[PDB]
């Protein structure tokens, strides 16, 4: 589970989420993908019907955002998401 | 001086402790147009802060640019605090994507302040 303004290591999920099964893509478009950007790492959680768009500022969450996957465009904000092992 | 992406990496970490920078790709700058184009394009790459005429802005909701006024468009790639390494380089390879081969650092605390130009060559 994810919160805004919660610390963490970059790296640390990446391998993570490789291991947990999750695709690195240039685009996240389906379940399971995520992306790098910069300091913006996109995620599609396994089963959640949202994609999320994490904003780290070093390595702090400043923002949680949901993005629609066709225009690639940030929705409204949220406060946490939640993730399955 | 026109540095590899490990050079440029080095320049940055090489400044003072805890001071905060943003990571700039230079889109299109001291340009005349509305720019509706790239500001579109830039949203659609996922991108979401972008600095334009020097203030930092929303993608999803840019400021409207006066057709007869000259404009410069930079992406916010990324915004750190200088302690990683390894992270940053990525960050730099897609600055240099964004824009053909440059990228900005800059203060985030004081605008005003001077600004380091890496040119990847």
């Amino acid at each position: 589970v994810m919160k805004k303004g919660q610390r963490l290591s970059r790296d640390a999920l990446r391998t993570q989420l490789d291991s947990a099964g999750y695709r690195h893509v240039d685009q996240v478009m389906e379940h399971g993908e995520y992306a790098t950007r910069g300091a913006l790492l996109d995620l599609f959680p396994m089963g959640s019907e949202l994609p999320y768009r994490l904003d780290f500022f070093d390595d702090e969450i400043d923002s949680l955002r949901v993005f629609d996957v066709d225009s690639q465009r940030t929705l409204e904000e949220v406060e946490a998401i939640n993730l399955l092992p | 001086m026109a540095s590899t992406v490990s050079q440029m990496v080095d320049n940055v970490l090489s400044q003072p402790e805890g001071k905060r920078l943003m990571l700039l790709a230079p889109i299109i700058k001291e340009r005349k147009g509305e720019h509706t184009k790239t500001l579109e394009n830039l949203a659609s790459q996922g991108y979401i802060r972008a600095r334009i005429d020097g203030e930092v802005c929303d993608l999803s909701d840019p400021p409207k640019l006066e057709l007869q006024k000259k404009h410069t468009i930079e992406v916010v790639v990324d915004r750190f605090k200088v302690r990683l390494t390894q992270r940053l380089a990525e960050s730099f390879e897609t600055a240099l994507e964004l824009s053909g081969g440059t990228a900005v650092v800059a203060d985030m605390d004081d605008p005003k302040a001077e600004e380091l130009l890496f040119s990847a060559n």
